[PDB]
């Protein structure tokens, strides 16, 4: 295949260590739940990072089935493939994993900021000015909307669009992954004849 | 002749400065309908239909600081004059009317000719148009007259 | 170039008269910044004690003015 | 716990407001008075119902401090004024305005005489201004 | 009745005109717009939280 | 971010408010002020004595 | 940007050389415009040449129609080159600002001089010709970028708020496009994902129905003078002319692949004139090419096939989204360990506050149980 140049330099060991550090600080905050219940942000980040990491490892050759069966199995077809089992693409996957980690870090930062804001709110020591300073996007949107004659504080239509949004359950993730795998397989069929 | 006088709101201005140096939410508005003109969704207006919200809010605050506190004995309604209220209503009403007229859309006035084509144009429809054009100005006059008379009588 | 049009062009330091200003804000905030102090169009507060204090004061100073300046 | 205020409510009940979905609901079924999660929110029934949140000492698992790179945005502009700075500016301005209004109120209602008194003991009777000067040809 | 009078109507109306042209901007910047921004804050916070959750959900859904 | 009410000083915001938000209202108000000071700014001596 | 004495000295020193350069550019730009205008009148469609009237459905007010009153000259490369079109666009901006200043001078006679001192003290409204060196040009471009940053967010918020408050998307793909259109410039928007918003908004507000306030915001964001604004069909005419020239140049570049051969500085200027690449971002050729390619992809195949660009309102929002920086956040997180209401600590709690703490504190369940039991006992005794 054609050669691919990495956008950033980083080793797989360094990436794994960074992932472990990122997930280690939130262990106390992380809470387990039933498989059918909705997942949390920490759970979603851990699943995505570990899935990418172990897919890269299995492609490389580090066939550690104990962890691959946990962080990569989400479909009956995937389970069958695992049972049967038991360069440019790798570089792109590693770069994508690094980008994903850099994308998740700001989310955790915002979560920590919100935790501290909530702590000060419960104490009765939080002014609205401080909250707007430490939640800049809300502040800017509100100020701009009022400045352009958008006085109203209710947005029923946008809420209707976004109200039912929520993180999915593990079973829902399995179903969606199965659908995507089926779509990809059908795509490769068309590619073949 | 130039008379120098002051309004009777100085203590209330002091209280406003003291109590509104920090932000507060407002959830009760005397005239809330200025904020919700459209009730059916997917309807929108290209005209600046929310331009009246700011003037409405300020007018409510001003008139409330005067009229509601006038129930306290010896409190003075400084603006209580017929022609001054006429000036206020003239400003608001004529400003909005001129906003619609400066649009230079004559079709906007088609609805002034009341009735349908069945009705005689000269002897019925035109007279109704005359009465409706008169009624706009009479609505302005009645608005200011009602506001003045209610306070005075009470 | 002579005067700035932006409010961000400060004329004093951030700590100028901090203490007196904080005392003034404490006086303002203690009774007004409360859940039950919901105003009607900024003119009628929800706190009862604001009425209890301000109605007598307004009447008192208006009556003094009327008795000593107008009816005189 | 302290006596400080919390997120303003406007005297509204969040269990029946038009934006109630924006306020989280706790286990007891009382929607919060703020965007934050509140465990002890309550509702009080005067002529109108209103939601109230009582601050209390509660411990929350604090996620460790992130790096400045991942939450600081250095997009400040010359026109930009932060909410904290605006609060400071407005506090000082309103303090001085309050003092000035206090002086004005005292003078108006306790020192200023009314014009055109019957006895002539207090207040001015008025006078003419803008009279011509040094214009003999005018007459 | 002075309410029916006109002999000092201009000076009398100056009170309303000063309130409209000079005090209304101060009330606008200091009281009204702040209150409406405060009213806006919660819904915007909720909608942006939902948008962030939507982004995370889409990120998860594209993995296989 | 930039907003007129938060970033501009009071005189600047006043001009903007009455020039790009309520220009017609300002025009009508100025018209009425001119009318009042042109036709309602005089009082005779007898009127002063009466009222 | 705010006025400064250094910029005042710069513009006073280069005032007359700048005027001479502006006059020379005026002659050159008149020649270019004459060629373009003759070609438009000769080969243009009948509706475009005759200036067909398109009225709004509510108040029947005429405004430019994107389909009928805008025309992409596919064969303009024969008569006018890409560089000439860029020169004409730059001169149009400079000429608009100069024309407003000249109008002020003629209107107010000699009383405009102090306002001229305010004018030369800022690079926001001076022509590009007043800069005779690279550093001066860089500062001038910085001033233009600052004005764009100041004005764009209001335009974007106006559009988004009005639509979201009065309408909603029809289908999921439109929802995703609308949501991703107004993302901050720190994230990359996929033009294929965002394109459907153009049709969705065509259903809501075409360019022919754009409101006067929205137009004022847009012209502010485009560095077009807005005072005196006057009727909306004047600055609307300016916007239409500028983007018609831009689309002609875009067709030329796309067809002839000129951007690949375009040098770094010229490519940066090309992106900047499309409101895609701020100079303060210090973009390299890779980023500039990515943004330009995204712009071409947003235009879509139909642009090359038929010369029809997407809705101009949505296009302007898309390009101006590059000036929608993330909301600033300065200060270490440790600042969140402080308290805001220490100045109230001396006041303590009054009787009502103590009652509220007692009833809603950790003992709230006990108080509620006791109160309800007492009330039940009293009710039973009453009956
Ligand atoms: C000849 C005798 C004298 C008179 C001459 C008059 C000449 C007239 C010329 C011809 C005019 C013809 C047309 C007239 C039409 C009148 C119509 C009318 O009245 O309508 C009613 C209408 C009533 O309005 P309103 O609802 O009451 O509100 C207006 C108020 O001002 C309140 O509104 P607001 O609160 O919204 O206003 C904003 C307010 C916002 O709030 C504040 O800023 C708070 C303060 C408020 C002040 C203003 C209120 C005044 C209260 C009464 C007076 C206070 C006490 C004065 C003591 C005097 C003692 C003798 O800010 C300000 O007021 C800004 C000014 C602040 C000044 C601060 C000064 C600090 C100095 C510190 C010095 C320290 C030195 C230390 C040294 C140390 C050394 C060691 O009046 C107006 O709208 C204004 C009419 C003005 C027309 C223009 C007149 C021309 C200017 C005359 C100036 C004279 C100066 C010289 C005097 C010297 C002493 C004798
Ligand atoms: C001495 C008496 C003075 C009277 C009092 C005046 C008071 C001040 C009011 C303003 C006066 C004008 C100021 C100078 C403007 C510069 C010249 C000009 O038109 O620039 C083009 C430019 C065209 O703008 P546009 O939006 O592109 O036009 C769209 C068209 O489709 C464009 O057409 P296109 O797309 O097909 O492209 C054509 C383009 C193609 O050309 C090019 O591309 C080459 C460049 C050509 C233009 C170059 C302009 C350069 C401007 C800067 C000059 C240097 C300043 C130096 C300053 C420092 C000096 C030390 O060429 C043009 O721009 C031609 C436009 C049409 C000609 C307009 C001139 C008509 C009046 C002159 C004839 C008067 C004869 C009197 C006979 C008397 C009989 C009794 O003009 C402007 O930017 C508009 C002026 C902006 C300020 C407006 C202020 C309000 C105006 C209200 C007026 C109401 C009526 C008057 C009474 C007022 C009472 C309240
Ligand atoms: C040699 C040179 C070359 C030759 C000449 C070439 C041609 C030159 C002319 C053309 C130049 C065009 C470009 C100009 C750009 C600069 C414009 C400008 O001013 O920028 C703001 C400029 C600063 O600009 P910047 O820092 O660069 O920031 C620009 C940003 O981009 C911020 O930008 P922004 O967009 O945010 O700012 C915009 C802002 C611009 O406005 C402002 O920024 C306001 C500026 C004034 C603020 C004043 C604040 C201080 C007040 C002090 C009060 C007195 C204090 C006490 C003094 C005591 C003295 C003893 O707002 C507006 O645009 C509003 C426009 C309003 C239009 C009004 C139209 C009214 C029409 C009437 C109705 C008609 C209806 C139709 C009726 C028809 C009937 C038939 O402001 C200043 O520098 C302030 C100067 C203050 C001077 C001192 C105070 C006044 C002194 C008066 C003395 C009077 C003496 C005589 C008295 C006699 C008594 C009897
Ligand atoms: C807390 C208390 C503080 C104190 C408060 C003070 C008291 C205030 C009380 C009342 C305030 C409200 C009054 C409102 C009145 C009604 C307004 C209205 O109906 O507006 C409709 C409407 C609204 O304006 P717009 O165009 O839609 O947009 C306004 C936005 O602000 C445009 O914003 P934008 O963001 O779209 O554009 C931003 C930027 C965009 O930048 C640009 O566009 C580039 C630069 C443009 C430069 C100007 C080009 C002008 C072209 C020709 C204009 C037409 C000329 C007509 C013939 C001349 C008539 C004299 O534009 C600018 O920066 C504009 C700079 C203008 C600076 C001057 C502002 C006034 C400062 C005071 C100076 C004069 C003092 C005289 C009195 C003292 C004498 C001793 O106005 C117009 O249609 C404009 C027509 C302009 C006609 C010329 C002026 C007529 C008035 C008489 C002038 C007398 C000159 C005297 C000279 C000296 C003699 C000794
Ligand atoms: C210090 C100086 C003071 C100056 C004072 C003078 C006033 C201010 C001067 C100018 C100020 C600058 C800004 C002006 C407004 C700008 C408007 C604008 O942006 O237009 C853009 C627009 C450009 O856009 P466009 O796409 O090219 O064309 C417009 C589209 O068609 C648009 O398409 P559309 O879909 O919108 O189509 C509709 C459009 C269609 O119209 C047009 O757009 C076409 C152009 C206008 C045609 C107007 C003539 C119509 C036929 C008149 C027939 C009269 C017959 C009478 C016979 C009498 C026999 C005895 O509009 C109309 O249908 C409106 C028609 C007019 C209706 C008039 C109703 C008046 C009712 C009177 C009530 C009673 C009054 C009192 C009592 C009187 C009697 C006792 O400009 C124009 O079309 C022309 C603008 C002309 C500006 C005015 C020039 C001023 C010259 C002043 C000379 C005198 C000076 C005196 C000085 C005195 C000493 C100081
Ligand atoms: C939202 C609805 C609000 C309703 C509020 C209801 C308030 C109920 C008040 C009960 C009676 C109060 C008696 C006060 C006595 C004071 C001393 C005295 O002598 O007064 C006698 C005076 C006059 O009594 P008098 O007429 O018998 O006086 C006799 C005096 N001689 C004989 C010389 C003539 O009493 C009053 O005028 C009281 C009337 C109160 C009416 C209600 C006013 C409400 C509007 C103002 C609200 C202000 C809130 C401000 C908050 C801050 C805002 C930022
Ligand atoms: C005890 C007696 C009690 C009587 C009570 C009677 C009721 C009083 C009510 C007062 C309060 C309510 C007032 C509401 C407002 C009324 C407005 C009104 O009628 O005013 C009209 C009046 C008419 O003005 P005028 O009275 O000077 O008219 C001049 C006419 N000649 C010269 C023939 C005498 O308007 C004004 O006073 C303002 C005039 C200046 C502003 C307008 C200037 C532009 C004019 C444009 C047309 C002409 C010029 C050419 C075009 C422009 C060229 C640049």
């Amino acid at each position: 295949p054609p050669h691919y140049t990495r956008k950033s330099s980083a080793t797989i060991e360094q990436v794994e260590k960074e992932i472990d550090a990122l997930l280690g600080g939130a262990e106390k905050l992380r809470k387990t739940s039933t498989d059918d219940q909705p997942m949390d942000k920490l759970t979603l980040m851990e699943r995505c990072l570990r899935h990418a990491l172990w897919s890269y490892h299995k492609e490389e050759g580090r066939y550690d089935f104990d962890q691959i069966g946990r962080w990569v199995v989400y479909t009956p077809e995937d389970e069958v493939k695992l049972a049967q089992l038991k360069r440019a693409s790798q570089d792109k996957r590693l770069d994508d994993l690094v980008d994903l980690l850099e994308r998740f870090k700001p989310v955790l930062a915002r979560e920590a900021i919100m935790q501290r804001l909530t702590i000060k709110h419960l104490e009765g020591q939080l002014g609205v000015w401080r909250y707007m300073d430490w939640c800049p996007e809300v502040r800017d949107r509100a100020e701009l909307e009022v400045d352009i004659t958008g006085w109203q504080w209710w947005s029923p239509l946008e809420e209707r669009r976004l109200l039912p949004v929520r993180l999915r359950s593990v079973n829902e993730v399995r179903e969606i992954m199965s659908k995507t795998q089926a779509k990809k397989s059908a795509e490769a069929a068309e590619r073949n004849p | 002749m130039f008379l120098f006088f002051f309004c009777d709101l100085f203590w209330l201005r002091l209280l406003l400065c003291m109590y509104y140096c920090v932000w507060s939410r407002l959830c009760f508005i005397v005239y809330f309908n200025c904020l919700m003109l459209i009730f059916d969704f997917l309807l929108f207006c290209l005209f600046d239909l929310y331009l009246f919200v700011g003037l409405c809010l300020f007018l409510l605050l001003w008139f409330m600081l005067f009229n509601l506190y006038s129930l306290i004995l010896y409190y003075c309604i400084t603006y209580l004059n017929l022609y001054l209220l006429f000036c206020i209503v003239f400003l608001l009403y004529i400003a909005f009317l001129f906003l619609f007229c400066f649009l230079c859309d004559f079709f906007l006035f088609n609805n002034l000719l009341v009735g349908d084509s069945f009705m005689d144009v000269f002897f019925i429809r035109f007279l109704l148009c005359f009465l409706e054009c008169f009624s706009l100005l009479c609505r302005c006059l009645s608005t200011f007259l009602r506001l003045f008379c209610n306070l005075l009588s009470s | 170039v002579l005067f700035s049009t932006y409010r961000s062009s400060r004329l004093v330091s951030k700590e100028f008269l901090h203490g007196p200003v904080m005392r003034f804000r404490a006086l303002g905030e203690y009774y007004f910044q409360r859940a039950w102090n919901g105003t009607l169009n900024w003119a009628l507060p929800g706190e009862y004690r604001l009425y209890a204090v301000m109605i007598p004061f307004i009447y008192f100073y208006h009556r003094w003015h009327n008795d000593h300046t107008l009816d005189r | 716990v302290g006596n400080g205020p919390t997120f303003s409510t406007g005297g509204e009940c969040m269990n029946t407001c038009d934006i109630q979905n924006a306020f989280p609901m706790n286990d007891r079924g009382v929607r919060s008075s703020s965007p934050f999660q509140e465990p002890n929110t309550a509702i009080y029934d005067s002529y109108l119902a209103w939601t109230y949140f009582q601050p209390m000492d509660v411990h929350i698992e604090k996620l460790p401090a992130p790096e400045a790179k991942y939450y600081q945005r250095h997009t400040k502009k010359p026109w930009d004024v932060s909410s904290t700075e605006l609060t400071e500016i407005q506090s000082r301005k309103k303090y001085f305005q309050t003092l000035g209004y206090l002086v004005a109120f005292i003078y108006l209602y306790f020192l200023m005489p009314k014009e055109k008194s019957f006895s002539g003991l207090s207040g001015p009777d008025g006078h003419w201004i803008m009279l011509p000067k040094g214009r003999p040809e005018l007459f | 009745l002075e309410p029916m009078s006109t002999w000092y109507l201009a000076s009398w109306a100056m009170v309303w005109y000063y309130a409209f042209f000079f005090w209304m901007p101060m009330v606008w910047t200091d009281i009204m717009v702040p209150s409406f921004v405060y009213n806006k804050l919660p819904v915007i916070h909720f909608l942006q939280e939902k948008r962030a959750e939507q982004k995370l959900r889409r990120v998860l859904d594209e993995t296989y | 971010v930039y907003t007129r009410w938060k970033c501009d000083r009071l005189p600047v915001f006043q001009l903007k408010l009455f020039t790009q938000e309520y220009p017609m209202h300002a025009a009508v108000g100025i018209f009425t002020i001119i009318f009042l000071w042109k036709h309602m700014s005089h009082c005779s001596e007898e009127t002063e004595r009466k009222y | 940007m705010q006025g400064s004495w250094s910029v005042l000295k710069k513009n006073c020193s280069n005032f007359f050389p700048g005027l001479l350069a502006f006059a020379q550019q005026t002659q050159e730009a008149y020649g270019i415009w004459l060629r373009i205008y003759n070609r438009q009148q000769k080969y243009g469609p009948t509706d475009f040449v005759e200036q067909s009237e398109t009225f709004s459905p509510d108040y029947h007010k005429r405004f430019h129609s994107q389909d009928k009153n805008m025309w992409v000259d596919k064969e303009l490369c024969t008569e006018v080159s890409q560089k000439e079109v860029a020169r004409l666009m730059t001169y149009k901006l400079d000429m608009w600002r100069m024309a407003h200043c000249a109008g002020a001078l003629l209107a107010t006679g000699g009383y405009a001089i102090p306002f001229g001192l305010f004018w030369l003290a800022n690079d926001t409204w001076v022509p590009s010709s007043f800069n005779l060196t690279g550093e001066e040009l860089r500062a001038w471009r910085e001033a233009q970028d600052l004005y764009r940053y100041r004005s764009a967010p209001s335009y974007l918020t106006d559009t988004k708020w009005h639509f979201d408050f009065h309408a909603y998307p029809w289908n999921e793909t439109q929802e995703r496009a609308w949501d991703d259109l107004f993302e901050k410039n720190d994230v990359r928007r996929d033009p294929k994902v965002v394109r459907p918003a153009a049709e969705m908004y065509d259903g809501f507000i075409k360019f022919e129905l754009i409101r006067r306030k929205s137009l004022r915001h847009l012209c502010r964001s485009m560095n077009i003078p807005t005072f005196p604004m006057l009727a909306r069909l004047c600055n609307g005419t300016r916007v239409r002319d500028y983007w018609n020239l831009a689309w002609c140049e875009d067709y030329m570049v796309i067809t002839q692949r000129l951007h690949e051969s375009m040098t770094d500085e010229e490519l940066y200027d090309y992106a900047w004139r499309r409101y895609l690449a701020p100079y303060d971002k210090n973009l390299n050729r890779e980023q500039l090419m990515e943004r330009v390619e995204d712009y071409f992809e947003f235009l879509g195949p139909d642009f090359v096939a038929h010369g029809k660009a997407p809705n101009l309102v949505i296009l302007t929002n898309y390009v101006l989204g590059y000036y929608n920086d993330p909301a600033y956040l300065e200060g270490d997180i440790s600042e969140l360990d402080k308290n805001d209401y220490d100045h109230l600590a001396s006041w303590g709690k009054d009787a009502f506050l103590r009652r509220l703490e007692f009833e809603n504190g950790p003992l709230r369940d006990q108080v509620e149980a006791h109160t309800q039991r007492l009330l039940a006992e009293r009710a039973a005794i009453a009956k």
